[PDB]
RNA sequence: AUCUGUUUGGUGGAACCUGAUUAGAGGAAACUCAAAGAGUGCUAUGGUAU
C-alpha cells in the first residue's frame, strides 16, 4: 500500500523563473512563505499556501 | 462479496469466487442451457467422444500427405460422423479439428431434432413430451431424451399413435378419422 | 454538358394512341411495360415461395395455439372479425 | 383519467399533426408522443392587451377543435386541398377499371 | 393484390397461414345497438379525418422528396470517391517509386 | 526526479517537516511531500491507529 | 440416511448430507432453510467455506462448490472420489482426500 | 399567435419546475407562486385541477436571458426545485420572479442589486413571493451582506460590469457549495467594446478556470439577443483535473 | 406434484448480475459559431491571438526567426502570443539539449494560459480550445495538426518556412 | 457583375438561417410565442470537453 | 517429403509455410508470439540466455 | 339506394428483408425470504484518553 500511495510530487511555485534557481531562503517564523532568486538577477516572494 | 474499493482491488486483482480457470469460461453450464441437457456428465461425456475424435484426426494428420492409409481412414471417419450427423459436410478434412464439437452432437439429440422439425415450439416444451410418453422412433416408444438421432432415423420420428397431441394436430385442420385411433 | 449543342438536347414529344383504337383504351409505352412486368414477377415469387412452404409442410407440427384458433370446412382458416355474451350481460345491455 | 374525453383526445391529436393545419407555418421536426401528464388551460391576456390580443367571448370556445372550425379561410383551403388528394388517391382505382372494360363494351 | 389459389392456401404451415376476413351478412347485435353521435359531432368527425388526411400527404410528398435528393447525392460522392480512389493509387506509386 | 528537473542546486525543509522545497537550474521551483504516502488531511482516531 | 453434519465456523448454520444425495443448508436457529439439493448422487461430506454463502459437496466422483441459493459455481475436476473435507479458514484453502490417496489443496479465492 | 381565449396543452419540460405549453406556437411556462397577478404583465394561464384553479406564467426570452438559455437548449440548469439560488445583478422581478417560481416554496432565492430606484421595485414583488430575499447591496462587495446569505446550490449572475469575473468569484467562494453550480451572462460590449465577441468569451472563460470554477457549457442567445453567451459552470474546488 | 423438464441449477453466465461483465450493462449537436460566415471568420481582426506549437519554436529558432518580430512581419499587425501549459510542459520533457527553446519561450511578451486536463498532450489541447472559442491562430509546423486544424472552418493556421512565417486562413492579408 | 453579386448574397443570406440562427432586430410586436415550436430534446449546446 | 514423419513433419510444414509468407506478409501479423504471462517468459529468456 | 369506393380510426399480421434475443415470452400478490448497486441521515469529536 506505501508504494502505490506514494506520490510525492504537489505542485510547483506559480510559472518559476526565467533562468535557473540559485538561492532559495526559507521564512523560519512562517510556514507558507519562501524567496527565491535566479541567474537573471531577479528575486520573489512567494506564497506557499 | 461488496463491490471492492480501488485499493482494496489492486491487492486483489486475480481474486474471483465465481468465474475460475479450471471452469474453461462455463462452457459446461452455457452448451447444457441451450439445448436442456438435465445429467451433468452428459457434456463431459461427448466431450471426451470429441476429443477421441480430434486425437486420431492429428494422429492422421502427421503421417505423409500421400500415405494410401491416411486418406482411407480419414474418408472413412468423414463418412462415419456425417451418416451420425455431427458434420455437416464431408468436403474437407480440417473440419474433423474446427467443426467437432460437443455442441454437433448435442443437436442430434431428440428434443432438438424434434424442435428443428418443428414437432415442438421450444427445446424444453419438446423435452417434456417425451417424458410423456408422446414421442416414438420407428415402433419403440422413447423416454430418454439423449437418444441420439442418426440422419437415416431422423425420418421415423413421430408421435404416438393414440397420442392427445396427434388428436389436436388432425382436430385443427378437421380431418380427425376415429376409425384409426 | 461539353461540346454540345441545346438543338441536340431538344425534347422528343411522344405519341397518342390511334383513332380507330381508342376504345381500347391508353397505348402502353416502355416504362408502362415495366410496371407490369415487376407486378406480376413480384407477386408470382411470393407465389412460388408459399407453394414451396406446403411442400416441405411438416404434418406432425404442433404448436400451443392450435387449441384457441379454428379452420374452415373448406380447409382455409377461420378468423374472428373482432379479437359470445353472457345472459348476465345481455340483460344488462337490453 | 382513463376516461381519456374525447374532446382532449381530438385535441391532442390536433397538435401532433399541426404541420398541415396552415400552409404557412412549417413548424420544426418533432415527434411529441402523448405524455402521460398534463393539462389543458386557457390563456389570460394582460388588462392592457384588451385591443391587441384579446379574444371575445362569442368566438372563445372550450376547445381548440371548436375555434379552428369557426374559421372560414381554414375551413375552405381543407375542402379545397381534401378535395384534390382524393382525386389523386382515386387515379386508376377500381372506378377507373370499369371505365375502360365499359368503352370496350359497344355502348 | 395477390390471390393465393385455396389448393395453396389449405395446405400451408401453422406459421405462415394468411388470415383471410370474411364479410359479415347477419347483422350483429352489437352493430344494430352503438348510438352514433349525430349534428354537432358529425362535424367534429369529418374534420379530424380531413386534417389527418392532409399530413399524411404532406409527410408521403416530403418523404419523397427526401429520396430524391438522397439519389442525386450519393451519385456526386460516388464521383468524389472515385477522384479520391484513382488519386490514392497514384500516390502509393510515386512513393513506393522511391523505395 | 522528474524528468523535468534538470540540476538540483537547493533543497529546504518546510517549517512543519511535513514538504521539500526543490530548486533546478530550469527555473522552476517545485514542492515535495517529506513522506510520499502520507497526507495532509486530518484523519479520524480511527485512521490515525 | 445416513446423514453427515457440519456446523459452520461461528455456530449460525448447519450443513447436512444424506448418503443418497440429501444435501440441505439451513440457519438452525430460526428455522430458516438456505437451500436444499435433491441431487440424485451418492455424497459423502460437504463443508462451509469462508462463510455459509458457500458450501462444498463431495458427490461420487467430483466436489462441487454450490451458492447460498444452492446455484452450482464450479465442478472440480482436479479433485477425484474425495471423502473428507475441510477449510483452512485463514489461509482460503480447500483440502480433499480420498480413495487415490492424493491430498489436494484447493485456493478458494483464486481458484 | 397566443391571444386571450386560446386553449394550450401544457406539459413538462425536461428541466425539473419548468413547463411547456403547447397548441400552434409554443410557449416557456412557470408555474405562479402568488396566482392571480402578473409581475411584468406577461401571458398568464389558467389550469382547473381537482377543483383548484392553478395558474402559470409565460416567460418571454427577449425579456429574461436565462429563458434564452432554455430555449437554445442549455444541457444541465443547477436551478431546480428545492434549491438555494443566489441570484447577482437583480434589477427587478422580471426574470427573479420566475426564477422563484422554480425552486418552488421549499427553495428560496437571494437577489442582490445594488441601485435604489429598481430595488424599492424589486422589495415589492419579494413580499408576494415568500421565498425570495432581497439583498440591496453591492455586489462587488460579498462581505457587508455574509449574515444574510447561507450556503448555495446554484449562482446565476446577470451582473453588467467589466469585473464580474471577480464578483463571481468573491461570492462563489463565500456562499457557492462545493460542486454547485455556476451560471453566467456575458454581455461583450460591456466587458471590452474594443475587441470582437468572441475573444471576450474566451477571456472570460480563462478567468473562471483560474478560479476554480470548471466551465461546462457556452451558449450563445441569438437570435434574441446578439453579442451574448451564457457560461454554466460547476464550482469545483477539489481540483479542476 | 412434480414439475417436467426438472434440470440442475447452474450459474448462467449471460444473465448472472454478479459477474462483472453484465454488472457494467439528449442528443447534442453544437452549435455554429455566430463568428463564422459559412467559411470566413468575421470576429477575428487585429490585434491577433495566436497559440503556439512546441514545434513552432524550435523551428523558429532554426530559421533565425524572432517569435514577435516575424508575426508582426507575417500579418502587419500585433500579435498576442500565447503559450499554453501543455506546450511549456512538452519544451521542458524535452531536455537539456532544448534548452534554448524554453528561455526564449519565457521571453515576458509571450503570454501564457492556464489548462485544467490531467494530460500532457499538447496537440489534443489545442483543437478543444480552437473549437470552443473562433478567435486563435494556430501556429505549428507539426504535419497531423495542420491537417487537423485545416478540417476546423476558419481558424487561421500560421507555419514556419524558408526564411519567413507563412499563414495560410486568413483573408486580411 | 453587381447585379449578380447582389443576389448572390441576398441568397446567401437565406441560407445563413438555414444553418443557424441569426439576430434580426429582436422582437417585434407582442411575443406570440416561439412560432415554429420548442424540441425538450435537443441541445444545440457547445461542450467543453 | 513421404517418408517424414511425425512431430518432423508438423515443424517441417510450419518453417516452409513460414518462409515463403515472410516476403509479402506484414511481419506484424506474419509471426506472433505465443502469449505467455509476464514472470514466466523473462524466466525462459534468463535460462536460455544462461 | 340489390349506389359508389377513396380516406381516417380499430381488428388481423402471409412472403421477402433487417435488428435483437434465446434452458420461449409474460402477468399478480407481500409486515415473505435472499444476493448485490446508488444516494441520504445521524456529534460521526482520545493529535496522543479521568
Ligand atoms: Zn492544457
Amino acid at each position: 500500500l506505501e508504494r502505490m500511495f506514494a506520490k510525492p510530487f504537489v505542485g510547483q511555485l506559480g510559472y518559476g523563473h526565467r533562468d535557473g534557481v540559485y538561492a532559495i531562503a526559507k521564512n523560519y517564523g512562517s510556514l507558507n512563505k519562501l524567496a527565491t532568486g535566479s541567474a537573471d538577477g531577479v528575486i520573489k516572494y512567494w506564497n506557499m499556501s | 462479496v461488496r463491490k471492492l474499493k480501488h485499493h482494496e482491488q489492486k491487492l486483489l486483482k486475480k481474486v474471483d469466487f465465481l468465474e475460475w480457470k479450471q471452469d474453461q469460461g462455463h462452457r459446461d453450464t452455457q452448451v447444457m442451457r441451450t439445448y436442456h441437457i438435465q445429467n451433468r456428465e452428459d457434456y463431459h461425456k461427448y466431450n471426451r467422444i470429441c476429443g477421441d475424435i480430434r486425437r486420431l484426426a492429428n494422429k492422421l494428420s502427421l503421417l505423409p500427405p500421400t500415405d494410401p492409409f491416411r486418406r482411407k481412414h480419414e474418408q472413412l471417419l468423414l463418412d462415419k460422423l456425417y451418416a451420425m450427423g455431427v458434420l455437416t459436410t464431408k468436403s474437407k478434412i480440417s473440419d474433423l479439428e474446427n467443426k467437432v464439437t460437443v455442441s454437433a452432437i448435442c443437436r442430434r439429440r431428440l428434443p432438438v431434432i424434434m424442435h428443428r422439425l418443428k414437432m415442438a415450439e421450444t427445446i424444453q416444451d419438446a423435452v417434456k413430451f417425451i417424458e410423456q410418453g408422446h414421442v416414438r422412433v420407428g415402433p419403440n416408444l422413447i423416454n430418454d431424451p439423449a437418444y441420439l438421432v442418426t440422419r437415416n432415423m431422423e425420418d421415423y420420428v413421430t408421435w404416438v399413435d393414440n397420442s392427445k397431441i396427434k388428436k389436436t394436430l388432425l382436430r385443427y385442420r378437421n380431418q380427425i378419422d376415429d376409425f384409426d385411433f | 454538358a461539353k461540346l454540345v449543342h441545346d438543338v441536340q438536347k431538344k425534347q422528343h414529344r411522344e405519341r397518342s394512341q390511334l383513332t380507330s383504337r381508342s376504345r381500347y383504351g391508353f397505348l402502353e409505352k416502355h416504362k408502362d411495360y415495366v410496371k407490369r412486368a415487376q407486378d406480376f414477377h413480384r407477386k408470382q415469387s411470393t407465389l412460388k415461395v408459399l407453394r414451396e412452404k406446403a411442400k416441405e409442410r411438416n404434418p406432425d407440427e404442433y404448436y400451443h395455439a392450435m387449441h384457441s384458433r379454428k379452420t374452415d370446412a373448406k380447409g382455409l382458416l377461420i378468423s374472428s372479425r373482432h379479437g359470445s355474451l353472457s345472459m348476465d350481460q345481455v340483460k344488462l345491455l337490453k | 383519467d382513463d376516461n381519456m374525453r374525447r374532446e382532449v383526445q381530438r385535441d391532442l391529436l390536433l397538435i401532433k399533426h399541426r404541420a398541415a393545419l396552415d400552409p404557412k407555418r412549417h413548424y420544426k421536426k418533432q415527434r411529441w408522443e402523448v405524455p402521460e401528464r398534463f393539462a389543458i388551460g386557457t390563456i389570460i391576456e394582460d388588462k392592457s392587451e384588451f385591443y391587441s390580443s384579446r379574444m371575445n367571448r362569442k368566438e372563445r370556445k372550450s376547445t381548440i377543435l371548436e375555434t379552428l372550425m369557426g374559421d372560414e379561410a381554414s375551413n375552405k383551403y381543407f375542402k379545397r386541398k381534401y378535395n384534390e388528394i382524393q382525386e389523386k388517391s382515386t387515379s386508376g382505382r377500381k372506378a377507373h377499371y370499369k371505365k375502360m372494360k365499359e368503352m370496350r363494351k359497344k355502348r | 393484390g395477390l390471390k393465393v389459389p385455396k389448393a395453396v392456401q389449405k395446405e400451408l404451415p401453422f406459421k405462415s397461414q394468411i388470415h383471410q376476413m370474411k364479410p359479415q351478412k347477419k347483422k350483429t347485435y352489437m352493430a344494430k345497438r352503438a348510438v352514433v353521435l349525430g349534428g354537432d359531432e358529425k362535424k367534429a368527425r369529418s374534420f379530424i379525418q380531413k386534417v389527418l388526411t392532409i399530413s399524411k400527404a404532406k409527410d408521403s410528398k416530403r418523404k419523397e422528396q427526401k429520396a430524391s435528393q438522397r439519389k442525386e447525392r450519393l451519385k456526386k460522392l460516388a464521383k468524389m470517391e472515385e477522384e479520391k480512389s484513382q488519386r490514392d493509387k497514384e500516390k502509393k506509386k510515386e512513393y513506393f517509386a522511391q523505395n | 526526479h522528474t524528468k523535468r528537473m534538470q540540476h538540483v542546486f537547493q533543497v529546504k525543509y518546510s517549517m512543519d517537516s511535513k514538504y521539500i522545497i526543490s530548486g533546478s537550474d530550469d527555473g522552476n521551483v517545485r514542492l515535495w511531500r517529506s513522506k510520499a504516502w502520507e497526507r495532509s488531511n486530518v484523519k479520524t482516531t480511527r485512521e490515525k491507529n | 440416511g445416513p446423514y453427515h453434519i457440519k456446523y459452520a465456523k461461528n455456530g449460525t448454520h448447519l450443513l447436512i448430507t444424506g448418503r443418497k444425495g440429501h444435501v440441505a443448508s439451513m440457519d438452525w436457529r430460526k428455522g430458516q432453510l438456505r437451500a436444499e439439493l435433491f441431487l440424485n448422487e451418492t455424497c459423502h461430506s460437504a463443508t462451509y467455506l469462508q462463510n455459509e454463502q458457500y458450501f462444498a459437496v463431495a458427490q461420487k466422483k467430483y466436489t462441487f462448490i454450490y451458492d447460498h441459493e444452492g446455484t452450482e459455481l464450479h465442478r472440480l475436476k482436479q479433485h477425484i472420489e474425495a471423502r473428507h473435507l475441510d477449510f483452512l479458514p485463514y489461509h482460503y484453502l480447500l483440502v480433499t482426500a480420498g480413495e487415490t490417496g492424493w491430498l489436494k489443496y484447493h485456493d478458494v479465492s483464486t481458484g | 399567435g397566443a391571444r386571450g381565449g386560446a386553449k394550450v396543452v401544457i406539459e413538462p419540460h425536461r428541466h425539473a419546475g419548468v413547463y411547456i405549453a403547447r397548441g400552434k406556437e409554443d410557449l416557456l411556462v412557470t408555474k405562479n407562486m402568488a396566482p392571480g397577478e402578473s409581475v411584468y404583465g406577461e401571458k398568464r394561464i389558467s389550469v382547473e385541477e381537482p377543483p383548484t384553479k392553478v395558474e402559470y406564467r409565460v416567460w418571454n426570452p427577449f425579456r429574461s436571458k436565462l429563458a434564452a438559455g432554455i430555449m437554445g437548449g442549455l444541457d444541465e440548469l443547477f436551478i431546480a426545485p428545492g434549491k438555494k439560488v443566489l441570484y447577482l445583478g437583480a434589477a427587478s422581478g422580471t426574470s427573479v420572479s420566475h426564477v422563484s417560481d422554480v425552486v418552488g416554496p421549499e427553495g428560496v432565492v437571494y437577489a442582490v442589486e445594488f441601485s435604489h430606484r429598481p430595488g424599492r421595485e424589486l422589495i415589492s414583488m419579494a413580499k408576494k413571493r415568500p421565498n425570495i430575499i432581497p439583498i440591496i447591496e453591492d455586489a462587488r462587495h460579498p462581505q457587508k451582506y455574509r449574515m444574510l446569505i447561507g450556503m448555495v446550490d446554484c449562482v446565476f449572475a446577470d451582473v453588467a460590469q467589466p469585473d464580474q469575473a471577480r464578483i463571481i468569484a468573491l461570492n462563489s467562494h463565500m456562499f457557492l457549495k462545493d460542486q454547485g453550480g455556476v451560471v453566467i451572462s456575458i454581455k461583450a460590449n460591456c466587458i471590452d467594446s474594443t475587441v470582437d465577441a468572441e475573444t471576450v468569451f474566451a477571456r472570460e472563460v480563462q478567468k473562471l478556470r483560474e478560479e476554480r470554477i470548471k466551465p461546462l457549457e457556452q451558449l450563445t442567445l441569438e437570435p434574441y439577443e446578439r453579442d451574448h453567451c451564457i457560461v454554466v459552470g460547476r464550482y469545483m474546488r477539489s481540483g479542476l483535473k | 406434484t412434480r414439475k417436467f423438464g426438472l434440470v440442475k441449477r447452474t450459474l448462467n453466465t449471460k444473465k448472472d448480475q454478479r459477474l462483472k461483465k453484465n454488472q457494467e450493462n439528449t442528443r447534442n449537436i453544437p452549435q455554429v459559431s455566430s463568428a463564422l460566415f459559412f467559411q470566413y471568420n468575421q470576429a477575428i481582426k487585429p490585434p491577433y491571438q495566436v497559440l503556439i506549437d512546441t514545434n513552432f519554436i524550435n523551428f523558429s529558432i532554426q530559421k533565425k526567426v524572432d517569435i514577435v518580430r516575424g508575426m508582426m512581419d507575417c500579418l502587419l499587425a500585433k500579435c498576442n502570443p500565447l503559450i499554453t501549459d501543455c506546450v511549456m510542459a512538452e519544451l521542458e520533457k524535452l531536455g537539456p539539449k532544448y534548452r534554448i527553446a524554453l528561455k526564449l519561450a519565457r521571453d515576458p511578451r509571450i503570454k501564457r494560459l492556464s489548462c485544467s486536463h490531467k494530460g500532457t498532450y499538447a496537440d489534443d489541447c489545442l483543437v478543444h480550445r480552437v473549437l470552443q472559442h473562433k478567435c486563435y491562430i494556430v501556429a505549428t509546423n507539426d504535419a497531423g495538426l495542420k491537417q487537423r486544424i485545416r478540417k476546423i472552418p476558419g481558424i487561421p493556421l500560421m507555419s514556419v518556412g524558408g526564411h519567413a512565417y507563412v499563414i495560410e486562413k486568413l483573408p486580411d492579408v | 457583375s453587381r447585379v449578380k453579386k447582389r443576389k448572390k448574397y441576398q441568397k446567401a443570406q437565406k441560407k445563413l438561417k438555414s444553418v443557424r440562427a441569426v439576430y434580426s432586430g429582436g422582437q417585434s410586436g407582442v411575443y406570440e410565442g416561439e412560432k415554429t415550436g420548442i424540441k425538450k430534446g435537443l441541445t444545440r449546446s457547445v461542450k467543453f470537453k | 517429403d513421404d517418408q517424414v514423419i511425425g512431430k518432423a513433419r508438423s515443424r517441417t510444414l510450419e518453417m516452409r509455410l513460414n518462409r515463403l509468407s515472410r516476403v509479402n506478409g506484414h511481419q506484424d501479423k506474419i509471426n506472433k508470439l505465443e502469449k505467455v504471462p509476464m514472470h514466466i517468459r523473462r524466466g525462459m529468456i534468463d535460462k536460455h540466455v544462461k
